C-alpha cells in the first residue's frame, strides 16, 4: 500500500517538490494539508504517497535530503513548502561539490544514518509498506553518490521491498561540470544492481523537446522540470488512482522487467505542453509512441521493446483507446519481441491532469536504451584514458580500480541489451 | 440431503462468487438480509437449496461459502455490499500484500502463511455439514493467488477430505482483460499442480464471454461486471441440479461419471444460449437453442467441436421445454452437423429440464427469456486452448524471461519444465482420444 | 496495410501470390512466427488452425479449409463418398473403389466375381498380383479412356477451384489436359496407361508443348472430331462433380460463423472415356497451376479470396 | 433413438436419448513449501553478505 518517497540533492529535490505539487493538485490537496477536492475518487488510495495527520490533513511520506541546505530552503519557503513533514528535512552543511565519492563514501556517509531513521519512522508507520521511490540526478554528487548510497543501505534493512527511482541522467547539453560522466557511470552501476525499475529521464531528451517541440529559445531548469512533473505524475496514476493494471510497484516490476538488470524504463508524454484544442484518440497514440515524446534521447527504432505499459487519463472512449492500441501494435510488430506474448498493457483513469482533459503516458522498457548508456560510456572513456579530473576523487579514497568496475559493468549492461534486440 | 462447500479465491474467484450467490439469491428467493419467506422450516431443513445455504435460528439462510484474497480490496466490498448481512465474518479471509500475479508467491511465500488458516475457517464450515459432497473452487489462471495458492489449496483438500469430490471454475486468461504478462506461466504452473486433484473443472475463455458480450448484448467496452453476470448464469445453470429438486447431476459424483470418463481429460466445454440484450424480441424455440449450442460463438472457449471427437454431452434446460421438443431437435441436429463420439463411449445425450426459467439480476444486461439452455460436453476440440496456451509458454520460457521472478519467491526452475512436459503429455492424450 | 505471413516455401501458387500482394504496396509480409497477421499461407501439414481466430483488433485467414482432407487424400475420400447419402454407394461419376489395409477386402474379391483394376495410395488384371503387392486404394481401371488423335493416346483433365470464406465455388474457366505420348496399349509399361507429368517427361512434346493442351484446342478437337463442345460433353459434368463433393463437406468445413475465415484452392482431376461420361479420379489440395496460367490464376486468387476480405484502395464461374 | 430413464417431478424431469451405441502426504507437502522457504532464506543471506561486502568496502576508502 504505502511508497516512502526520498529525494536527494538539488535536481532530486527541486523534481521531487514539484512531482508533490502537482499530485497534491490532483488529489484535492491545498498547501496546508487540507482536502478541497470533488470527488472520491482523489482520496480513495490518497494513502499510497500521503499520512492521514491530526484534523483530517494529508502529509507527504516524502524525506528530503541534501549535502547543503539552499536548495531544500527554497523547498520549504516554496509553494508546497508547509506541507512537508518538518522532521523529514535532513540536510548537511558541507556540500558535495558534484562529487560521487564525496556523496557516497565522506560526506555522505556522516549523513546517512540520520536519513535512515527518517525512512524507519515513516515505514514503521505503514500498514503494509510494498517500496521507496527516489528522486535523484546521477551528474552531481548528493543525488548520485548519497542517493546510490542509501538505495544500498535501504535495501540492506528492508530486502522484500520495492526499489524505484527517477534518475535524471546528464547531458553535455545541459551539463554543469565536466565530470558528470564519471558520477552517472559510478551511479548506474548502483542502480543495476539494487533498484527494480528505474525511470531514465535524460537531460538531453529534456532539452531536445523544449528547444525543438516547445519553440522555448533558451530552456531553463523550470522548464524541464516541467516536463518531468508531467511525466512522473502520469506513470504513477496507476499507483495513486483505482485500477487493475499496475496498480502497485511489485505488479509493475513482474509487468516490465523480464530480466532483472534490464529495468530501465523509456518513458514518454502526450500532449507535449509548455493551448485549448484537446486531442484525439488516435493522436493520443500517435504522439505518445513518438520518439519525439520520450523522455530519453534515444531512437525506439533503433532497437526493441521488450514490455510497455501506457496510461491514458480523461474521459474518453476505452473502445477507441483499444482500438488505437492495437492499432500501433499491429502496423508496427516488428519493434515488438515476438517470444514475450501480448507485452503491452493498456490502463484508463477518468481523472485527467491539470490544464488538459485528455493525456496519454508511456513507459517503455526498450533495448534502444542502450544508446543512453553508450553515450555515457564514451564520454567517460574519452576522459578516463587519460585519467582526467580523477584526483578530485582519488582525494576521497577512491582507488582507479572502483572506476574500471564501473566501467566494465556498464558496458556489460549495454551487451546485455543488445543480446535480446537481437534475440 | 448433502452439503456442498463453495471457495473462491483471488479478485476474479471472489468478484464471480458475488455475482453467483446474488443470483443464487434471486432464484431462491432468498433476500439481502438472508431471510427466505418461502422457507416454512426455521431454522433447519435438509431441501435441495440446502445443499448451498445453512440455516440459522433467527431464520437466515447463509451460503456456504468462503471468500478469501491475499489483499482485501476485492473481499471489502464484499462485507460492505448489498449481501454484507448473508455473510460472516469467518467466511470472509484477507491478507495483507497479494501474490503481484506470481504463482510462486500464491503458492509458496503467502500461501504458506495462510493456509492453515483457510484450512481452519473451511472446517468450522464443514463441521456444519452432516454429509459433505466436495467442494466448489473458483479462480483464475493467471492471478498469482488464483493460480498460486488455489493449487497450494487443492492439495491439501485431497489430504484433508480425501473422499470428497472437487470441481473447478477457471478464468482462462485472455489479453484484452488481462492484467499480466506471465499469465501464461501461472495458467500452466496451476493446471500441473492441480490436475491430479481436480475431478472436474469448467473453463471459461475471457475472450469468449468478452466477445458474446459485445456481439448479443451489443457493450461496446465489456467490464468485469458484466463478464461476471454472463459468467454467473452459465455457473448457475451447471449448479441448478444441486439447489433444486432433479434426478441428473443431483450430486458432485455425478459430473465425472456422466462427463468424464478418462481422469486427466476433465475439462468439459459449456456453451450457453439465448444470451439476450435488455434494451432490445422474439422469443426463440427449443429447436433453435439447442441449434445455438453447437455455434462456436455461444461456447465458453472458442474452439471447433467438428474437428475433434465427444466423450459426454449434457443438456441442461430451463423454462418452457419438454422432452418431446428435445428429442424433436436433437434428431434434427444429428442429421445438419458433424457431432462423431469416441467409438467407446454411446453417442447420446443426458438431457435435465428445469421449469423455472432464468433468474435475470434487475437492472442487468440479460434480457429474461422463456427457455434457455446450457449443454456440457466433454470434446477434445477444447485441447486447442491448450495449445494456444503452451504456445505462448514455450515463446517467454525458451528466453526465461521473468522467469527470477518465481525463481526468487523459492521456486526451482525445474517446475516449469515439469508442469510444461506434464501439459505436453496431456495435449497428446487429448490427440489419442480425438483420432 | 494488411500483414501476411509465409509458411510453405515450397508451394509455387502463393509464392507467387505473396509476390503480387508485395506489388500492391498495401500488403506487409511478417515472419513465420509472428503471430500478428491478417493472413496466413499456412505450412501444407500440420496447421496450427487452434492459434488462428485469437487475435484482437485482427481480422484473419488462412488458405487451407481445416477438414478438407477428407477430400484430398484418397482412402478418406472413397470413405467419404460411400457413407455420405449426398454421394451414396450408387455414385455414378467416382469408379468403383475399396479401402483394404496392409478394412475392405472381402467386398473387393465379391465384386470381381473387362476387369482391370488399379491399386494407389498418397495395373493388374489377377487381385492377387495387387494384393501381394500391399494403406491403399483399389479402384477400377477405366479400360475404355477417351483417346485423342491423332496418337490414340490418354489423358487427364485437371480443373483449378477456388472456394472463398463465404463458401462460393469458383471454378477457373481455364483447365489443362495432362496428355500422354504414347499410344494407349490394351495388353506392366505405365508410360501409355500413366498421364502424370513427371512420368511423361522421363515421344514427349510431340503433339503439345509438355503434355499440355489446353481448353481452346481441345474443344476445337471435339468440334471437328466429335461434333460436340467441351462445355455440353464433359464440362456440365465436371461443375456437376465439383459442386457434389465441396457441398457435401461444407457443414464440416465451414467457417462462416468461425473466429477465423478459411479458403482453398483445389485441384480435380478427372477421367473421360470414349462415351464422353467424365469419372472423378483425385482431389489435390495443394496443387500446382500451368506454366502459362500462373499469373491469371494467382491474380484471381487475390481478387476472389483475399481483397474480398481484405479491400485495397472474371476468370472464374461461379457454381 | 431411444428415450431412457425418465423421471419427472414438480421442479422438472431428466431422461437420456442415445441415438447410437458404442497423491502426496501431509508431510511431503510441508517439506515442499518448507524446502522452498529454506531458498528464500538462502539468496537473502547472500544479498546480505554481498551488502556487508560493500560496507566493509566503504569503511575502507
Ligand atoms: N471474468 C473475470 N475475470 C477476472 C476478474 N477479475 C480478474 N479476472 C482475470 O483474472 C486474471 C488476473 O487474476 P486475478 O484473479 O485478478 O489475480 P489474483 O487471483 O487476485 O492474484 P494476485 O492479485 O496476483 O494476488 C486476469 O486474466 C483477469 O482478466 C473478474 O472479475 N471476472
Ligand atoms: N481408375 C483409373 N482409371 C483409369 N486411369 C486411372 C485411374 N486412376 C488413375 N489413373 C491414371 O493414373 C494416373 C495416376 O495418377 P493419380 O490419380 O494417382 O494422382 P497423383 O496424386 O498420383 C498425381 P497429382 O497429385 O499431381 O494429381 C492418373 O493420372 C490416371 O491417368
Ligand atoms: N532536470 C533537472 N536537472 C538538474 C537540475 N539541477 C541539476 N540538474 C542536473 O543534475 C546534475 C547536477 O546534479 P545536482 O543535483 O545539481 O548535484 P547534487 O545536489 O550533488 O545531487 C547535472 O547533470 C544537471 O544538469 C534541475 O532542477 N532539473
Ligand atoms: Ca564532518
Ligand atoms: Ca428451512
Ligand atoms: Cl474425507
Ligand atoms: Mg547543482
Ligand atoms: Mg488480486
Ligand atoms: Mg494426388
Amino acid at each position: 500500500r504505502e511508497i516512502v518517497h526520498i529525494q536527494a540533492g538539488q535536481c532530486g529535490n527541486q523534481i521531487g517538490a514539484k512531482f508533490w505539487e502537482v499530485i497534491s493538485d490532483e488529489h484535492g490537496i491545498d498547501p496546508t494539508g487540507s482536502y478541497h477536492g470533488d470527488s472520491d475518487l482523489q482520496l480513495e488510495r490518497i494513502n499510497v504517497y500521503y499520512n492521514e495527520a491530526t484534523g483530517n490533513k494529508y502529509v507527504p511520506r516524502a524525506i528530503l535530503v541534501d549535502l547543503e541546505p539552499g536548495t531544500m530552503d527554497s523547498v520549504r519557503s516554496g509553494p508546497f513548502g508547509q506541507i512537508f513533514r518538518p522532521d523529514n528535512f535532513v540536510f548537511g552543511q558541507s556540500g558535495a561539490g558534484n562529487n560521487w565519492a564525496k556523496g557516497h563514501y565522506t560526506e555522505g556517509a556522516e549523513l546517512v544514518d540520520s536519513v535512515l531513521d527518517v525512512v524507519r519512522k515513516e515505514s514503521e508507520s505503514c500498514d503494509c509498506l510494498q517500496g521507496f521511490q527516489l528522486t535523484h540526478s546521477l551528474g552531481g554528487g548528493t543525488g548520485s553518490g548519497m542517493g546510490t548510497l542509501l538505495i544500498s543501505k535501504i535495501r540492506e534493512e528492508y530486502p522484500d521491498r520495492i526499489m524505484n527511482t527517477f534518475s535524471v541522467m546528464p547531458s553535455p547539453k545541459v551539463s554543469d561540470t565536466v565530470v558528470e560522466p564519471y558520477n552517472a557511470t559510478l551511479s548506474v552501476h548502483q542502480l543495476v544492481e539494487n533498484t527494480d525499475e528505474t525511470y531514465c529521464i535524460d537531460n538531453e531528451a529534456l532539452y531536445d523537446i523544449c528547444f525543438r517541440t516547445l519553440k522555448l529559445t533558451t530552456p531553463t531548469y523550470g522548464d524541464l522540470n516541467h516536463l518531468v512533473s508531467a511525466t512522473m505524475s502520469g506513470v504513477t496514476t496507476c499507483l495513486r488512482f483505482p485500477g487493475q493494471l499496475n496498480a502497485d510497484l511489485r505488479k509493475l516490476a513482474v509487468n516490465m522487467v523480464p530480466f532483472p538488470r534490464l529495468h530501465f524504463f523509456m518513458p514518454g508524454f502526450a500532449p507535449l505542453t509548455s493551448q485549448y484544442r484537446a486531442l484525439t484518440v488516435p493522436e493520443l497514440t500517435q504522439q505518445m509512441f513518438d520518439s519525439k515524446n520520450m523522455m530519453a534521447a534515444c531512437d525506439p527504432r533503433h532497437g526493441r521493446y521488450l514490455t510497455v505499459a501506457a496510461i491514458f487519463r480523461g474521459r474518453m472512449s476505452m473502445k477507441e483507446v483499444d482500438e488505437q492500441m492495437l492499432n500501433v501494435q499491429n502496423k508496427n510488430s516488428s519493434y515488438f519481441v515476438e517470444w514475450i506474448p501480448n507485452n503491452v498493457k493498456t490502463a484508463v483513469c477518468d481523472i485527467p491532469p491539470r490544464g488538459l482533459k485528455m493525456s496519454a503516458t508511456f513507459i517503455g522498457n526498450s533495448t534502444a536504451i542502450q544508446e543512453l548508456f553508450k553515450r555515457i560510456s564514451e564520454q567517460f572513456t574519452a576522459m578516463f584514458r587519460r585519467k582526467a579530473f580523477l584526483h578530485w576523487y582519488t582525494g576521497e579514497g577512491m582507488d582507479e580500480m572502483e572506476f574500471t568496475e564501473a566501467e566494465s559493468n556498464m558496458n556489460d549492461l549495454v551487451s546485455e541489451y543488445q543480446q535480446y534486440q537481437d534475440a | 440431503m448433502r452439503e456442498c462447500i463453495s471457495i473462491h479465491v483471488g479478485q476474479a474467484g471472489v468478484q464471480i462468487g458475488n455475482a453467483c450467490w446474488e443470483l443464487y439469491c434471486l432464484e431462491h428467493g432468498i433476500q439481502p438480509d438472508g431471510q427466505m419467506p418461502s422457507d416454512k422450516t426455521i431454522g433447519g431443513g435438509d431441501d435441495s437449496f440446502n445443499t448451498f445455504f445453512s440455516e440459522t435460528g433467527a431464520g437466515k439462510h447463509v451460503p456456504r461459502a468462503v471468500f478469501v484474497d491475499l489483499e482485501p480490496t476485492v473481499i471489502d466490498e464484499v462485507r460492505t455490499g448489498t449481501y454484507r448481512q448473508l455473510f460472516h465474518p469467518e467466511q470472509l479471509i484477507t491478507g495483507k500484500e497479494d501474490a503481484a500475479n506470481n504463482y510462486a508467491r500464491g503458492h509458496y511465500t503467502i500461501g504458506k502463511e495462510i493456509i492453515d488458516l483457510v484450512l481452519d475457517r473451511i472446517r468450522k464450515l464443514a463441521d456444519q455439514c452432516t454429509g459433505l459432497q466436495g467442494f466448489l473452487v473458483f479462480h483464475s489462471f493467471g492471478g498469482g493467488t488464483g493460480s498460486g495458492f488455489t493449487s497450494l489449496l487443492m492439495e491439501r483438500l485431497s489430504v484433508d477430505y480425501g473422499k470428497k469430490s472437487k470441481l473447478e471454475f477457471s478464468i482462462y486468461p485472455a489479453p484484452q482483460v488481462s492484467t499480466a504478462v506471465v499469465e501464461p506461466y501461472n495458467s500452466i504452473l496451476t493446471t500441473h499442480t492441480t490436475l491430479e486433484h481436480s475431478d472436474c473443472a469448467f473453463m471459461v475463455d475471457n475472450e469468449a464471454i468478452y466477445d458474446i458480450c459485445r456481439r448479443n448484448l451489443d457493450i461496446e467496452r465489456p467490464t468485469y461486471t458484466n463478464l461476471n453476470r454472463l459468467i454467473s448464469q452459465i455457473v448457475s445453470s451447471i449448479t441448478a441440479s444441486l439447489r433444486f429438486d432433479g434426478a441428473l447431476n443431483v450430486d458432485l459424483t455425478e459430473f465425472q461419471t456422466n462427463l468424464v470418463p478418462y481422469p486427466r481429460i476433465h475439462f468439459p466445454l459449456a456453451t450457453y444460449a439465448p444470451v439476450i440484450s435488455a434494451e432490445k424480441h422474439e422469443q426463440l424455440s427449443v429447436a433453435e437453442i439447442t441449434n445455438a449450442c453447437f455455434e462456436p460463438a455461444n461456447q465458453m472457449v472458442k474452439c471447433d467441436p467438428r474437428h475433434g471427437k465427444y466423450m459426454a454431452c449434457c443438456l441442461l434446460y430451463r423454462g418452457d421445454v419438454v422432452p418431446k421438443d428435445v428429442n424433436a431437435a436433437i434428431a434434427t441436429i444429428k442429421t445438419k452437423r458433424s457431432i462423431q463420439f469416441v467409438d467407446w463411449c454411446p453417442t447420446g445425450f443426458k438431457v435435465g429440464i428445469n421449469y423455472q426459467p432464468p433468474t435475470v439480476v434487475p437492472g442487468g444486461d440479460l434480457a429474461k427469456v422463456q427457455r434457455a439452455v446450457c449443454m456440457l460436453s466433454n470434446t477434445t476440440a477444447i485441447a486447442e486452448a491448450w495449445a494456444r496456451l503452451d504456445h505462448k509458454f514455450d515463446l517467454m520460457y525458451a528466453k526465461r524471461a521473468f522467469v527470477h521472478w518465481y525463481v526468487g519467491e523459492g521456486m526451482e526452475e525445474g517446475e516449469f519444465s515439469e508442469a510444461r512436459e506434464d501439459m505436453a503429455a496431456l495435449e497428446k492424450d487429448y490427440e489419442e482420444v480425438g483420432v | 496495410m494488411y500483414t501476411f505471413v509465409v509458411r510453405d516455401e515450397n508451394s509455387s501458387v502463393y509464392a507467387e501470390v505473396s509476390r503480387l500482394l508485395l506489388a500492391t504496396g498495401q500488403w506487409k509480409r511478417l515472419r513465420k512466427d509472428n503471430p500478428r497477421f491478417n493472413l496466413m499461407l499456412g505450412e501444407r501439414n500440420r496447421l496450427p488452425f487452434g492459434r488462428l481466430g485469437h487475435e484482437p483488433g485482427l481480422v484473419q485467414l488462412v488458405n487451407y479449409y481445416r477438414g478438407a482432407d477428407k477430400l484430398c487424400r484418397k482412402a478418406s475420400l472413397v470413405k467419404l463418398i460411400k457413407t455420405s447419402p449426398e454421394l451414396s454407394e450408387s455414385c455414378t461419376w467416382f469408379p468403383e473403389s475399396y479401402v483394404i489395409y496392409p478394412d475392405e477386402r472381402e467386398v473387393f474379391l465379391a465384386a470381381y466375381n473387362g476387369n482391370v483394376w488399379i491399386a494407389k495410395s498418397s495395373i493388374s488384371s489377377e487381385a492377387s498380383e495387387l494384393l501381394d503387392f500391399i494403406v491403399h486404394v483399389i479402384q477400377k481401371y477405366l479400360e475404355k479412356p477417351l483417346l485423342l488423335e491423332p496418337g490414340h493416346r490418354k489423358f487427364d483433365i485437371r480443373s483449378w477451384v477456388l472456394v472463398d470464406h463465404l463458401y462460393n465455388i469458383y471454378l477457373y474457366r481455364e483447365g489443362v489436359l495432362r496428355t500422354s505420348s504414347e499410344p494407349y496399349n490394351s495388353a506392366q509399361d505405365k508410360t501409355c496407361h500413366l498421364t502424370n507429368h513427371c512420368i511423361q517427361k522421363e515421344n514427349y512434346g510431340r503433339y503439345e508443348e509438355g503434355n499440355e493442351m489446353f481448353f481452346e484446342e481441345f474443344n476445337q478437337y471435339l468440334m471437328d472430331a466429335l461434333n460436340t463442345t467441351l462445355e455440353n460433353s464433359i464440362l456440365l459434368q465436371i461443375k456437376h462433380i465439383i459442386r457434389s463433393c465441396l457441398m457435401c463437406i461444407e457443414p464440416a468445413i465451414s467457417t462462416k460463423h468461425l473466429h477465423y475465415q478459411s479458403f482453398q484452392l483445389f485441384g480435380f482431376d478427372f477421367m473421360v472415356d470414349e462415351e464422353l461420361k467424365v469419372w472423378l479420379i483425385e482431389v489435390n489440395g495443394a496443387p500446382a497451376c500451368a506454366q502459362k496460367l500462373y499469373a491469371e490464376l494467382c491474380q484471381g486468387i487475390v481478387d476472389v479470396a483475399i481483397s474480398s476480405v481484405f479491400p485495397l484502395a472474371s476468370i472464374f464461374i461461379k457454381l | 433413438m431411444e428415450v431412457i430413464e425418465l423421471n419427472k417431478c414438480t421442479s422438472g424431469q431428466s431422461f437420456e436419448v442415445i441415438l447410437k451405441p458404442p497423491d502426496p502426504s501431509l508431510e511431503e507437502i510441508q517439506k515442499k513449501l518448507e524446502a522452498a522457504e529454506e531458498r528464500r532464506k538462502y539468496q537473502e543471506a547472500e544479498l546480505l553478505k554481498h551488502l556487508a561486502e560493500k560496507r566493509e568496502h566503504e569503511r575502507e576508502v
